[PDB]
């Protein structure tokens, strides 16, 4: 292959790649009677994939793979899918090496582009991905829901048990703070709030409102002694109901989005 | 040796002496009774098989002093070609049983350029073709068995010979007993101290129960950073969620008794 | 029909007798190397490492009389191995920390000749470059740091650099996107620098970065404020409950 | 160093040989059994690895004999199931260094037991 | 630049332009008054000294767009050879006075193959021979002083020429005040609040 | 940009000069002092670095002059001793960029002061 | 500079030599002992590592002399035990840098002691 001419195909998205080189280069070269060449190689490609994270744990993406000639322009070298578009990119049935993503499929096409060194023809393949929500349910959502419910149980303790109510509120607020801190490790430093950020913020609001409820009842039991117990009796049902409706809206939203 | 096995990477690192053996009628020589052994640099002057590892992620031939290769010729022209290789190979793992799991990691050997019409692979000595399995010393796993296979694999460009080397790895549970399960049990037992504290010491009851719940949540969240974020419940996840249910009901219990005592 | 042999012998005639060692017009006036950069993307920008990683198409133009040809009207593109058979400038990035030319299938080089002897030489490069940051105002800061392009061996009397196309010489920078930062402005500068070994040409490419404040609001200020407000709840808890007030 | 002592010899059927090891056995992860008799070279019989449990057997005893271990007692056992007349030999217990060569070669073993004669 | 000094690995990372001068009469030429600045690829066709760094943990010569080397031949046969090198070098540190310590890192330069009978090293320009010490941007340290050494060091294989460059570092105490001592002092101060809470509040004073 | 304002010029002995700086000084970490005697080319005198404190001098003024800085006030001070007539000139204060070349060459300095005179 | 001093020399048998060090000895981790009889070259004797404790000897004194140290006192001691008439010489206590070459060559040692005498 070093003696023959071969196309200079390169991948536009490639951040870092390996042409496997173990036990002789992993390259295949066959030459037909009529001069047709067939030339094949094994590659590992780390490809730059842009993607939007507004729906972080419930998102779907299409990572591109773009490749074409590096030096030879549109008027010299052109690429064509060998067996037609649909039949030209084949995925191994056992090739799903994905942990948290499910590859929904792929679509392939072609483009012309214009560059400072002339026109070029690009082959394109987009792999459609949909994230599997199961991990984040047990890692973030159940902890948040359990914390929100764990704050509301303090409404069944008698109003005069100040230290107990105080420690419930404080500890649950700390739980939410640490959950918020840890959730940020799962993503790059995106400069906008994701869906899981909305959920964490709303659960935090419920937790902090549970603390504020105790603060209010403790204030009024001293300031104006009583009927103030109806605050407990109301919150004791209102908070569960409002959190439930919050969930019925949130999940109804992002499972249909 | 098998150097390390990683769930987060879904791979393992294997170091091996890899050898190949074939006739080349062009290299037959006469008048010399010896098996000629030559400097390894002859390897760049001879034809050698295009053998490669299909599931290899990253590998290299060792190169200290001089590249670790060997060629030994014999009068009839048979060539013995050997390499020392370190390879990091993919091994997708089913962790639903983790850490009580066992895994079938394999190395897939194949000829890249030549089809079955040009190359044939076979294990020299059959089942005795692979040795050194006795000197693998993984902390996490004990090798229950290893198995050798031979096949033809078909692609759009032709049918190619394959050889496969497999290991059955079964994990050692003692580490997890000492580090994870026993602390979870102890924290769960710590919850039951609540029922011995008098029911009017509300601050102590609440502090102990909420501390138990918080510690259990931290135990839950710490572990999953050490292993891939795979989207299903593992054995240890079910265990820890059950323990969470117990310690949570062990605080809903205090809520019940306090409500019955002070209010109803 | 006969063009193949004609162009083969043309190229052989060009290379036969060609000396790699000598720059164009050696001993004569300096060679003018015009440069273009097409920014592919800017990878992570790191405060902790005080650097940023950049990926780009990097192109250089110069004229070498030794490579002029007349029989073929084409702008002649040649296999990239020719670059090892030609003189090419020793441009290097003075502030880089770790960098490499891409080799996904073949090393990403480009050689295109023209009848008048002008050579177009292109590379695709990923480079990690030092980028010092004034953190006195972080996270409300804006940072300026550059890519420094210089010739390693030849002084200004042997090579001259210039931005080919003036302020239009760089592209892509107007389109890249970063999580933390947004490109406010980019400037192209050319000058020379003096050492004891002589005066050397330089081109400098600069980016000015404005930080996106949202992420730091989410990370830092929200929990700090809300822990602070949490403490004020003490002022409403009855002042006979020492346990709660202290806890 | 490592010291080896063996038991279970004498005239024979079925039988069990045993080998007790003491000292720095961690440097010697693999224990091997060898046998010899007059007019013949020393034979490899089988091997065991401390803390791994893996075994390999010579085809002459494959599916007849088995080797096992007790890591806490630091003892290695060879189950002489279904003996035959040709098995007459002195059986030696030996230790193999971690980076010695192949199993099947006695020269790779450093510390050798006293050896038990068996008669059949 | 010195990119970083690390205690966790007892090393520092250094980048430099390394220059070498020697006379090779075989390369003397006449008829050209100019200095022949040849393409760096000539260096592979000439004899060059085997200089190496004793205490480098690893090093590499920058290579993008060309291997970063310089060759310049003077008519009298003098060769100027230089290349840009990034080295990670070992530096044992005495941490017994950690926040207020003063470390002494060095770079030791020696010929790998030729002994004193074949090669001699010297600093071209004496104490002027090293520059760029003014542009070290270390946050944790500051360059108090540097000075240069030359000596012959003897092994069983012979006596070898050696040069060594040394840096004396003084640590910037500012970071450790904010992130170890202010927390320590404040927590110690906060502990005395227990003496102001009333004695009967067992829960508060213990917590 | 960056602006430099000088002070301390005039007839002298020992003396001090001052050079305050304003603007985007973070991009120009080194400040250098130069001088130009009448009818002669500009000369290097010394330099100092922001946040580094390291200094270097022309061989003719080593141990005769000194230089120091105040990083909060954003000013640099140059001190002189054993003054004699050959030192008379209009002294300058200038800033160098982070990645510009060597110190001793004024071509590398982008911003310059007023050029205070000194006499004896 | 690191400083060295010596004591204990004289006509002895068995005997003790004492050597004391001060300064930034962390730079010079290895100490050494040397000697020369009148009219002869300076011979190597032994060496000791600060805080490591490793030692090496010249075979002419192996198993007769031993070198020891005290980190707190910053002293190194050499046991002139089992003395022989061939040992009469002035003994020098010396220090060696981290990256200097072989231990057996005095040229690699920078700071040197007084050269106390021993006689028999
Ligand atoms: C890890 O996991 C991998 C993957 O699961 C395991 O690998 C498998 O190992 C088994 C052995 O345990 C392999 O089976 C053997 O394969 C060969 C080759 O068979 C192929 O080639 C034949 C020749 O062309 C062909 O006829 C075969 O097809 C016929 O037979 C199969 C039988 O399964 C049948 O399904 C077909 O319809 C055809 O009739 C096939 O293409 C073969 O030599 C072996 O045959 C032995 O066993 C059979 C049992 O019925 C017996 O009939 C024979 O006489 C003979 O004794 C045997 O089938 C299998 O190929 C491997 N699979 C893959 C994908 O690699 C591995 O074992 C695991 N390791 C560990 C340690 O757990
Ligand atoms: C990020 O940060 C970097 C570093 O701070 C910024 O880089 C700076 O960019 C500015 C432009 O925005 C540069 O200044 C320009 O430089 C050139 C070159 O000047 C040099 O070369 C000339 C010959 O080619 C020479 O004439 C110059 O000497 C004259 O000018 C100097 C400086 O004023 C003066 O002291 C002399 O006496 C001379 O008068 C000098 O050697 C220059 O062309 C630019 O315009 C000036 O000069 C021309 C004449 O040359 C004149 O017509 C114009 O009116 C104008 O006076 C201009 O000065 C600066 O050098 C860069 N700094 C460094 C260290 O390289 C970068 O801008 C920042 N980027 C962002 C995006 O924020
Ligand atoms: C992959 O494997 C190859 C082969 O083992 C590695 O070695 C490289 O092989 C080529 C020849 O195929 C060497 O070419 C050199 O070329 C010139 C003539 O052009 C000549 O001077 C030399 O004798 C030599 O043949 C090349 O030097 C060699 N490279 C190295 C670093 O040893 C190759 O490096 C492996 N990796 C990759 C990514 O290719
Ligand atoms: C050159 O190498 C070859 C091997 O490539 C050597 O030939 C081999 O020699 C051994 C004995 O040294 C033979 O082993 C015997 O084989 C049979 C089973 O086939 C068995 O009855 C015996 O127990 C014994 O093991 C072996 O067969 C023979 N051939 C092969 C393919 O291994 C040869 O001796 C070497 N020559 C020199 C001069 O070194
Ligand atoms: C081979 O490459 C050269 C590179 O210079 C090509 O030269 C091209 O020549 C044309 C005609 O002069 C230039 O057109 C420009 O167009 C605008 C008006 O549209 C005007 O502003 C300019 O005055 C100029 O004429 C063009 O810039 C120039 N370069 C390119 C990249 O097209 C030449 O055409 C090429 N030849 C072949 C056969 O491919
Ligand atoms: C990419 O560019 C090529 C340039 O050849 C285009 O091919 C031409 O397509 C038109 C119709 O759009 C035909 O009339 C021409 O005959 C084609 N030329 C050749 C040489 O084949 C091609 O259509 C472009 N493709 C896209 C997607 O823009």
């Amino acid at each position: 292959a070093s003696k023959i001419w071969t196309p200079d195909t390169f991948f536009h998205n490639g951040k870092k790649s390996i042409a496997h080189n173990m036990t002789t280069p992993n390259k295949l070269l066959r030459l037909e009677d009529d001069g047709t060449l067939l030339y094949t190689m094994r590659l590992t490609i780390s490809a730059e994939c842009p993607m939007q994270l507004e729906d972080f744990p419930m998102d779907a993406h299409a990572c591109p793979l773009k490749f074409g000639s590096y030096a030879y322009p549109n008027s010299e070298v052109v690429y064509v899918w060998t067996n037609g578009s649909t039949k030209s990119v084949v995925v191994a049935e056992d090739g799903s090496r994905l942990n948290q993503y499910h590859l929904m499929g792929q679509t392939v096409g072609t483009e012309n582009i214009s560059t400072s060194t002339g026109e070029y023809t690009i082959m394109t393949a987009h792999f459609h991905l949909k994230r599997k929500i199961g991990y984040f349910v047990i890692q973030t959502y159940l902890p948040c829901i359990m914390t929100v419910i764990l704050s509301q149980v303090s409404f069944w303790l008698n109003r005069e048990s100040v230290p107990a109510r105080t420690v419930f509120g404080v500890t649950t607020v700390l739980t939410m703070t640490t959950l918020s801190i840890s959730a940020r490790n799962s993503l790059p430093k995106v400069a906008y709030a994701t869906a899981m950020d909305w959920f964490i913020a709303v659960c935090y609001a419920f937790v902090f409102s549970a603390l504020i409820e105790f603060a209010t009842v403790n204030y009024f039991t001293k300031s104006q002694p009583a009927s103030i117990s109806k605050i407990d009796k109301m919150s004791r049902i209102v908070f569960p109901v409002l959190f439930g409706t919050f969930n019925l809206v949130y999940w109804a939203t992002y499972l249909n989005r | 040796s098998i150097d390390m096995v990683s769930e987060v990477n879904m791979d393992y690192t294997l170091t091996m002496y890899f050898q190949q053996y074939w006739r080349d009628k062009r290299l037959a020589y006469s008048g010399i009774p010896l098996n000629l052994t030559l400097d390894n640099r002859v390897a760049d002057q001879l034809w050698v098989p295009d053998t490669y590892f299909l599931n290899d992620k990253k590998s290299f031939v060792h190169g200290v002093t001089v590249k670790n290769r060997m060629i030994r010729l014999h009068p009839d022209g048979t060539v013995l070609y050997g390499l020392r290789i370190t390879t990091t190979a993919a091994c997708m793992m089913d962790l639903r049983r983790y850490p009580l799991d066992e895994q079938n990691c394999t190395l897939e050997i194949e000829s890249y350029g030549y089809t079955t019409d040009d190359i044939e692979f076979y294990w020299r000595g059959g089942d005795k073709a692979v040795t050194g399995v006795e000197r693998i010393e993984l902390p996490q796993f004990s090798i229950v068995e290893h198995r050798l296979v031979s096949r033809n694999v078909v692609f759009a460009t032709g049918a190619y010979p394959r050889l496969s080397l497999s290991f059955r790895l079964k994990r050692n549970i003692g580490y997890f007993i000492l580090q994870t399960y026993m602390p979870s049990i102890l924290i769960t037992i710590l919850s039951w101290v609540s029922f011995w504290i008098n029911y009017d010491a509300s601050a102590a009851r609440v502090a102990l129960g909420i501390t138990t719940v918080l510690t259990m949540t931290t135990i839950n969240t710490h572990l999953r950073e050490t292993l891939p974020k795979i989207p299903y419940v593992k054995a240890i996840d079910m265990y820890l969620m059950g323990c969470f249910v117990f310690v949570f009901l062990a605080l809903l219990e205090y809520a019940f008794v306090n409500y019955i005592f002070f209010s109803q | 029909p006969g063009n193949m042999s004609f162009v083969k012998e043309t190229v052989d005639k060009l290379l036969k007798g060609y000396d790699i060692r000598l720059r164009p017009d050696f001993g004569g006036p300096p060679v003018c190397v015009g440069m273009n950069i097409d920014i592919a993307s800017i990878d992570m920008v790191s405060e902790v490492n005080m650097d940023y990683t950049l990926t780009m198409y990097f192109q250089q133009y110069w004229r070498d009389k030794r490579l002029a040809y007349s029989g073929i009207p084409l702008n002649l593109t040649l296999d990239n191995r020719v670059a090892d058979q030609l003189w090419v400038p020793d441009t290097y990035f003075l502030n880089d920390k770790k960098s490499f030319v891409h080799g996904v299938t073949v090393k990403n080089r480009m050689i295109r000749l023209h009848p008048d002897g002008t050579v177009l030489y292109g590379l695709r490069i990923t480079t990690t470059a030092a980028c010092m940051m004034d953190l006195r105002r972080y996270p409300l800061d804006e940072q300026n740091c550059t890519l420094e392009i210089e010739s390693y061996g030849y002084t200004t009397d042997d090579i001259e650099f210039y931005w080919r196309g003036g302020d239009k010489a760089v592209t892509g920078v107007e389109r890249i996107e970063l999580p933390q930062f947004s490109i406010v402005e980019h400037r192209l500068v050319s000058r020379n620098v003096v050492f004891a070994t002589g005066a050397y040409p330089r081109l400098s490419l600069s980016f000015r970065l404005k930080r996106n404040i949202g992420y730091f609001i989410l990370q830092t200020y929200m929990p700090s404020i809300l822990i602070t407000i949490l403490s004020w709840v003490s002022f409403w808890i009855n002042y006979d409950a020492s346990a709660a007030r202290v806890a | 160093q490592v010291q080896l002592v063996e038991s279970g010899g004498g005239l024979v059927g079925s039988l069990r040989l045993s080998c007790a090891a003491s000292g720095h056995t961690f440097n010697y992860p693999i224990m091997g059994w060898f046998r010899q008799a007059p007019g013949k070279e020393r034979e490899f019989v089988g091997a065991i690895s401390w803390s791994g449990g893996s075994t390999s057997y010579a085809d002459s005893v494959k599916d007849r004999f088995t080797i096992s271990r007790d890591n806490a007692k630091n003892t290695v056992y060879l189950e002489m199931n279904n003996l035959k007349p040709e098995d007459t030999a002195v059986y030696y217990c030996a230790a193999k260094g971690r980076y010695s060569g192949g199993l099947y070669y006695p020269t790779n073993y450093d510390y050798w037991g006293q050896g038990t004669q068996v008669t059949v």
